[PDB]
């Protein structure tokens, strides 16, 4: 037991089907030391 | 861009308030659960 | 959760509500984090400043909730604890340190579509995550503001803050593990957990292999959604350490 199971942080709503949600672009777009 | 938190393991008169109800909110508009479970 | 959204379905199969059995209550925010350990704070367990002193056998945990009040036959589920596992150095005397506790299900959890555990942050993976300005997603059944309660989880977006502005903001010391987040005022926006959200998760999406990690447990804060006040949130990784010790002792 590292970072969890081997299954963790993938959703089945969403990354297990290759969808996003409304709101986790914001997320990834602040990745930017700016 | 700095980092807001150290990336290291903790290998080991003024008090913060948690995030906690305090005047009994928790019981608003619950509705009971089944009998089996509270046991 | 204040100046939050509803959480889609599934947004959060990880979110846990940590649920007193007599009255029936909401407790606390907590996490999946395997199929019988549950992440929450230790404060929700044991603050002794207001007499609280829960357990195992008091508390249940529903995971796979929509609703904060509905029971949602067929699609939650609801465990029960064998054993709760707070931090020997949780400090609740001065500033919340060590804000953490573990709890072990009697038996595993099944996965479902609204079911499923979030990851725990490695040190490569926090070391690029944990930097100011990177926002990541609390979600909770509380407050939806300071000065009321919503009809299904909340989910709200907010940016890790400067150490330093951090410190600044308030009086009460503040240790290396528990950071801060939410907007500046000159930023706009706003947005903050608030009581009945602590135990939760705050969570980040990772741009290496799209997994969610839990990079910290909302705590404490002074007020919801003030200018120039932030909220608190226990360091996760700083206490991965301890939280492996007790899911391999223990497991
Ligand atoms: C909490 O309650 C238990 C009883 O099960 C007791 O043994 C423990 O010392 C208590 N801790 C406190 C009051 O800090
Ligand atoms: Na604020």
């Amino acid at each position: 037991f590292g970072s969890g199971e081997a299954d963790c942080g993938l959703r089945p709503l969403f990354e297990k089907k290759s969808l996003e949600d409304k709101t986790e672009r914001e997320l990834l777009e602040s990745y930017i030391d700016g | 861009g700095e980092p807001g938190a150290p990336i290291d393991y903790d290998e080991y008169a003024e008090v913060a308030q948690p995030k906690l109800y305090q005047r009994g909110e928790g019981g608003n508009g619950m509705e009971p659960i089944p009998e089996d479970y509270l046991q």
